């Protein structure tokens, strides 16, 4: 149960910066990498007191791990579980995906493949991008793809950043997601869909100080700290990675989640952290809530939570929630604990929620993509880099499909 | 990291050039008259990215990656005069004749003679080169060099390489004055290269530069050292992404800005614009806020050219932010009350690629920088078409062009590839609407 | 034990948190508010009126510190004393209240907004309850315009402020203007299906007509809304 | 904090605020030049009470909050060249023509000019305050500006604001020599003013103020530069408690001292005094204690006034001590023994607001200040009242005062008016005797 991480995409590596500083935090170790609880999950135990992380720093545009490597945690990460290569799969899916991934895509299988065979016992991938890049969305396709031909059993959680729906953030961005949001439906297990517009409004009411792409991160770097954290801080109901794919994924294509955190060392007294872990604006995306059933939510509830309260919120709070029809009175929602909070927390709170409201995300995208591929809006950057119409009309067809299969879900 | 040359044609690309490296060289705390750094330390920010490791002994020159050309020998003795041992001298290639407002002496005469020397220092900056993303062509679209020279070399670089992209950042013809008579003609010889062998043509015109000087750093005649700065300040901004690599910095790669900007193979003709114009006399607490200087991004008297941007169709718009920013979620929202303002292309859902840069500009320390691919650079270059035909009704100046070895055959083909390049921002305006 | 005292300890905490944040951020005054009304309404409940006025009084004055003052957010507590009052049966205070909302309203933008006419409807039926009818037509007439400005004519709270017009003519026996507004009622709210209006008012349109067209000596129509009025009461039991 | 507004009027109130930001700025770790801190650090002591935070970057100006009204421009021009990029130059108000010893242009002339630019630069400053709670204008009471545009503007804070204290920091004219001919005129045309719509008249006299710095900082000439230093060290002390938050602070804001120090609507001039008055030679041997200090702060030649204080009745008094003492018991008790050496006013029991700052002054390690609300301000008075008599017998000047839009009508009353201000005093020495 050891839990390889892939950080892809200036926005995943971004993440790694504000992951392994939390991951450093919840094990205690310095940022050195050396001890300052299971810590085999997520670090490579090197020596006796050094714990390299078992993440791969894969990165086109080489000065994101400029910053990581240059100024505080160069000793950290170890340099064989990395890769820094110019050009900078630039904005575009064909580079990442076929320009400037195949270049590289064999050097990440066999960095992945020398840290997965340090491991006695490997469970999962906790691959963190965007979809919405070329390097995170591009590459982040790409590995998706290898990953799975390589291990067809093994549980691949990608932990996606959607683009906003407030604007775009980059051009040709609604063709990154549909071209990636394709290669998710298809090899990873559950996909976490974060975004922006949330993590900006969600971050603002957290701290008394405009955020940054740092301080949004950790919001992030907790839901990918707190998914994984019954796996490695275990607790009372123990739940593992395979559990958030036969929990939280009925059909096959609905896996793509919508995880929020409460508490936003900060104590909450719970009965009103139920309340503040399932309100419809601490989930992290845009989705809708007017016309959108959940289909199966989770709780991992981490730190001084005790298993009786949640008989009396939790089952307060799943009569308060909209779930489908043909979900059960009081069930739909599976549950977790974790016997050590997060470092700077107290009690903490997850909830991976999967909802046909992220269709709305997969709608807004298709319905970008519906002016944006017709018209040639962007197109020869594909086509003249590898990828052709048809294999991107394939790719709006299979999440006109997924946006369906939420419909088809309700 | 990705390099990039700044090739500088032209006498009007040269004394942008000449100010480039002024900036760029202060910009990254280097000497801009000796090419060395402040003595033992290294440059702030990413150097690599336009420059060159010159003697190993790390207080040694750093040589930009710039190859300077024109056919005139007074402009870069300018410039050798003006930069000491900043640039590498064989890189600086100059003549003595001059090419004159004369296309057919740039592309096929005088500047076909320098083509086996020019070409023979880029594959020297090319091969010095980590892996080079992008050739920043400075010139005029007027002259015989810059223009003339500026078609030649572009054609003569993508067809070497092809496999980089040429962002032409140029100077169009001011329409308030032609500052040379074959000027109408000099732009549509070189939109023939500019549109169809440069991935990108960033355009600048020489009456907007006069009002966003004189309305705007208030001063009362600007001269060319002050067009060279805007124009300077602007391309030390869209290359601000490229150089620095900081706190959360959004590199972006030409490429990168051009996968972003460059809609189809026909509409890569970009305008830009800078905030603040706030005029450096220190007006401190008249400095900026990200709400409102773009609010002054886009007014009609804001982008660095002649056309009117509001009273026509963004297409593609790149807002590159430079500098000290507190304030992310008040970014973003701003342009989305622009995204509703502005006139944007549906035909395009949502184009807005936001850069961030932590390092501040020298001048400024909250700068804007704007990269807005309109259809209205259409009606700038349907002036440059009109004053063509005006040209060739009568078949103006006279042989010039015919007997360096152009024909009137040629000369058509290029006015109709000016017509296909003015169409097709009219295919994408009213498409757009 | 109890449900209420259960209710009350939830809503404390909740308000003890919006006031602690509130201290760490004296800016968030907005959402001490939102807590604040729902302790507020439960001391009423409980009859603790000097509780429920405390916590309003302590809204205010957060208000009233602001360094960039929002008179909307003042006029909103005002209005919220002025209902306690109400509530409390101290009614010429619940006058005084609402009246101090729309003064500081009109003396800043905020004549034709959302609180404004909700305050100068309930300032209304005050004053019909201080048998001021005038008064009350005046202040019941302008937040009918204004509901018709900011909602549709087709809107729940333009047909409630023609209902409340309509039971002020009818109590001081105008039959035919009271006929017109419970008509013009009935007409918006028939058209109007959803969560967007309970069929219990529409039920109270009838039982006002009804009585309405019995005093206009017309027993037959009477009679007939009556009954739909009954069938309805009858029909939400299912 | 209780933010405070120091409005600058006139010459000799910009003079003083010209040193007085000095001092302010310096107080609290400020570069006086720049307004900008120290890199990284945030001011000591509560910046808030007179500054405004201008860049959320914590290394960015303090703009204060401090207007400078004067109707010559070459005062605050003086200002412009020796504070930078301090004060907000929307602010720094400034005119051409001057006033020149006229009430009647200040007042009533191009000083009604400035009123509209004026107040709206103080709804600037107070809509910019967290709650404002007092208002000290610095002026004179000799000239055109000062004591012109000083009765305008207070006449016109009050009438507009009138819940905040206006302690007019004021110098009045030296009796040994005028340094304006009409100067016993404008004294009385302000005394409407600083009597009536002022809520307390802070004076100062430049006689008192060369003795205490020719006989006391013993320097030969005292230039205006160190009139302005032992005001401003003043004005820098009894503001001591408005701007520190400290150990044992005493924080009196202005209307916490003006109640302890206006006993009756008619009685608010007040004087001052400051201890000790050693010279900044570093005479630290010779330091003086509380004790001591004390006997040094009720010297008939130690307060800022023509007057001899000893010689008449203090009606209200305030010792504010600011700095390191390690002596609360021995303080307070030498005022026990100055209960009995001073001559009160039972009318008053007792009267010593007695305030403790412990963050030392700049020049002083332990320094004292007092606001002794003298009876003896009318004996100031009554030169002032007998020096208009003998040019009004005559009605001196001429139409001046008359053309400008005053009557002889109205000029009586203002006589009258400070006739009523001087037997206020007269009314509460002998009833207080
Ligand atoms: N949550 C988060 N989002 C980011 C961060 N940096 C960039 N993004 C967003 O991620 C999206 C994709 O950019 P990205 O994938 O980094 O580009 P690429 O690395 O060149 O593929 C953009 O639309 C940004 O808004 C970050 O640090 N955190
Ligand atoms: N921005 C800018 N434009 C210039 C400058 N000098 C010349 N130009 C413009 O450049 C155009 C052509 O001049 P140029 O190409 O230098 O002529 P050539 O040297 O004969 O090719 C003219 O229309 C001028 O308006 C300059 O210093 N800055
Ligand atoms: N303490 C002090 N008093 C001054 C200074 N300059 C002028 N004065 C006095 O201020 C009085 C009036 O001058 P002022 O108001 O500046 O004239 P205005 O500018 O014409 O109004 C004169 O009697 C001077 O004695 C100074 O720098 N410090």
């Amino acid at each position: 149960r050891e839990i390889l991480s892939i950080h892809v995409g200036q926005c995943g590596n971004q993440i790694a910066d504000s992951f392994w500083r939390l991951a450093l935090r919840e094990h205690g170790l310095t940022e050195a990498g050396t001890l300052k609880s299971n810590m085999e999950v997520f670090f490579h135990k090197v020596r006796d007191g050094k714990y390299v992380p078992r993440a791969v720093l894969v990165d086109l545009e080489p000065g994101v791990i400029a910053r990581i490597e240059g100024g505080d945690m160069s000793q950290l990460f170890d340099e064989s579980s990395i890769v820094r290569k110019i050009p900078g799969a630039a904005n575009n899916w064909a580079r990442g995906y076929n320009v400037e991934g195949e270049k590289v895509i064999d050097q990440i299988m066999n960095v992945i493949d020398s840290a997965v065979e340090k491991t006695k016992g490997l469970q999962g991938f906790l691959m963190t991008h965007s979809i919405g890049g070329g390097s995170g969305s591009g590459l982040g396709s790409l590995i998706l793809e290898r990953l799975r031909q390589a291990y067809p059993k093994k549980r691949i959680f990608t932990f996606s950043v959607v683009p906003s729906p407030l604007i775009s953030d980059s051009a040709v961005e609604p063709y990154n997601a549909i071209l990636t949001l394709q290669r998710i439906l298809d090899n990873a297990d559950g996909a976490v869909l974060l975004d922006n517009e949330a993590l900006f409004r969600i971050a603002k009411a957290k701290l008394n100080r405009s955020p940054n792409y740092m301080d949004l991160n950790n919001i992030i770097a907790l839901i990918v700290s707190s998914v994984t954290a019954s796996l490695r801080f275990p607790g009372k109901l123990n739940t593992d990675l395979s559990e958030f794919v036969t929990n939280l994924v009925p059909f096959p294509g609905n896996h793509f989640l919508t995880a929020s955190f409460a508490p936003m060392q900060v104590r909450t007294n719970f009965p009103d952290l139920a309340r503040e872990t399932f309100a419809q604006d601490n989930f992290t995306a845009a989705i809708d809530w007017q016309q959108g059933v959940y289909l199966a939510a989770s709780a991992l509830f981490r730190g001084d939570v005790k298993a009786k309260d949640v008989d009396e919120n939790m089952a307060t709070i799943r009569k308060s929630l909209n779930y489908a029809s043909y979900m059960p009175a009081s069930g739909g929602l599976k549950l977790g604990y974790a016997e050590t909070a997060p470092e700077g927390f107290a009690s903490s709170g997850l909830a991976l929620v999967n909802h046909t409201g992220i269709a709305a995300v997969f709608e807004r995208l298709i319905a970008q993509f519906d002016i944006m591929f017709d018209n040639h809006a962007y197109t020869h950057w594909y086509e003249n880099a590898g990828v052709s119409r048809d294999m991107m009309a394939k790719a709006r067809n299979q999440i006109a499909t997924l946006a369906q299969s939420y419909r088809d879900a309700s | 990291v990705n390099n990039t040359i700044v090739v500088s044609i032209g006498q009007a690309g040269n004394q942008i050039a000449a100010s480039f490296w002024k900036t760029v060289c202060l910009e990254h705390g280097i000497d801009p008259l000796t090419g060395q750094t402040a003595p033992g330390v290294a440059p702030r920010g990413n150097w690599s990215s336009f420059f060159s490791k010159l003697g190993e002994s790390s207080s040694g020159s750093y040589v930009p990656r710039a190859i300077m050309v024109d056919l005139e020998p007074s402009v870069i003795d300018n410039v050798k005069a003006t930069s000491g041992s900043l640039f590498n001298p064989a890189n600086l290639i100059s003549r003595t004749e001059g090419a004159g407002g004369n296309f057919a002496v740039g592309y096929l005469g005088a500047g076909r003679e320098v083509l086996p020397e020019v070409m023979s220092r880029l594959d020297y900056e090319i091969d010095k080169c980590d892996n080079v993303g992008g050739i920043i062509v400075l010139h005029a679209i007027g002259g015989g060099t810059g223009s003339g020279f500026g078609a030649l070399l572009i054609e003569s670089l993508k067809e070497k390489y092809g496999e980089i992209p040429v962002l032409s950042c140029a100077v169009l013809p001011s329409p308030q004055v032609s500052s040379v008579v074959t000027e109408p003609y000099n732009t549509v010889f070189a939109l023939n290269t500019l549109r169809r062998s440069a991935d990108a043509c960033l355009i600048f015109d020489n009456e907007a530069l006069f009002d966003l000087a004189h309305r705007k750093w208030n001063i009362e005649s600007p001269t060319v050292d002050d067009l060279n700065l805007l124009i300077t300040e602007a391309l030390a901004g869209i290359t601000a992404s490229m150089r620095f690599s900081g706190f959360l910095t959004v590199e972006i790669t030409l490429r990168e800005l051009l996968t972003n900007l460059v809609p189809q193979p026909s509409l890569h003709f970009l305008m830009c614009a800078f905030a603040p114009l706030t005029p450096p006399d220190r007006s401190k607490f008249e400095e900026l806020g990200i709400e409102e200087m773009i609010k002054s991004l886009f007014d009609n008297g804001s982008v660095f050219a002649a056309c009117s941007p509001m009273e026509g169709r963004f297409l593609s718009t790149a807002v590159l932010y430079r500098g000290i920013m507190e304030d992310k979620p008040l970014a973003d929202a701003a342009l989305a009350a622009m995204r509703e303002k502005l006139p944007l292309t549906y035909w395009i859902p949502t184009a807005f690629k936001i850069g961030y840069v932590e390092q501040p500009g020298i001048s400024h320390r909250k700068s804007m920088v704007l990269l807005a691919n309109n259809t209205e650079i259409a009606r700038v270059l349907d002036r440059i078409c009109h004053n063509f035909d005006k040209l060739w009704q009568r078949k103006a100046f006279a042989n010039w062009y015919l007997n360096e070895g152009m024909s009137e055959e040629q000369i058509n083909v290029l006015r109709a590839s000016a017509q296909e390049l003015v169409q097709s921002y009219q295919v994408a305006e009213e498409s757009g609407a | 034990d109890t449900a209420l005292e259960r209710q009350i300890a939830s809503a404390s905490r909740s308000v003890e948190e919006a006031r602690r944040l509130a201290y760490h951020d004296p800016i968030r005054v907005g959402a001490l508010v939102e807590q604040i009304s729902v302790l507020a309404d439960l001391r009423q409940k409980e009859g603790d009126f000097r509780k429920a006025e405390s916590l309003y009084r302590e809204a205010l004055f957060r208000a009233q510190e602001l360094r960039k003052q929002d008179p909307d957010l003042l006029t909103g507590i005002y209005s919220l004393l002025a209902h306690l009052y109400d509530r409390w049966g101290r009614m010429d205070k619940a006058a005084e209240f609402y009246e101090l909302a729309l003064k500081i309203s009109a003396e800043n933008g905020l004549e034709e907004s959302d609180k404004v006419a909700t305050i100068k409807n309930n300032l209304a039926m005050i004053f019909k309850q201080l048998r001021k009818f005038e008064r009350a037509e005046g202040y019941y007439c302008e937040a009918l315009e204004t509901f018709q400005r900011l909602d549709g004519e087709q809107s729940a709270r333009v047909a409630s402020v023609y209902n409340n017009l309509g039971v002020l003519y009818y109590s001081h026996m105008d039959v035919d203007r009271a006929q017109v507004m419970h008509e013009r009622a009935l007409a918006i709210r028939q058209n109007l299906h959803e969560g967007q209006m309970d069929p219990a008012d529409l039920s109270q349109t009838f039982i006002n007509l009804g009585a309405v067209y019995k005093a206009a000596g017309d027993f037959q129509k009477a009679e007939a809304c009556v009954d739909r009025a009954k069938r309805i009461r009858a029909a939400m039991n299912g």
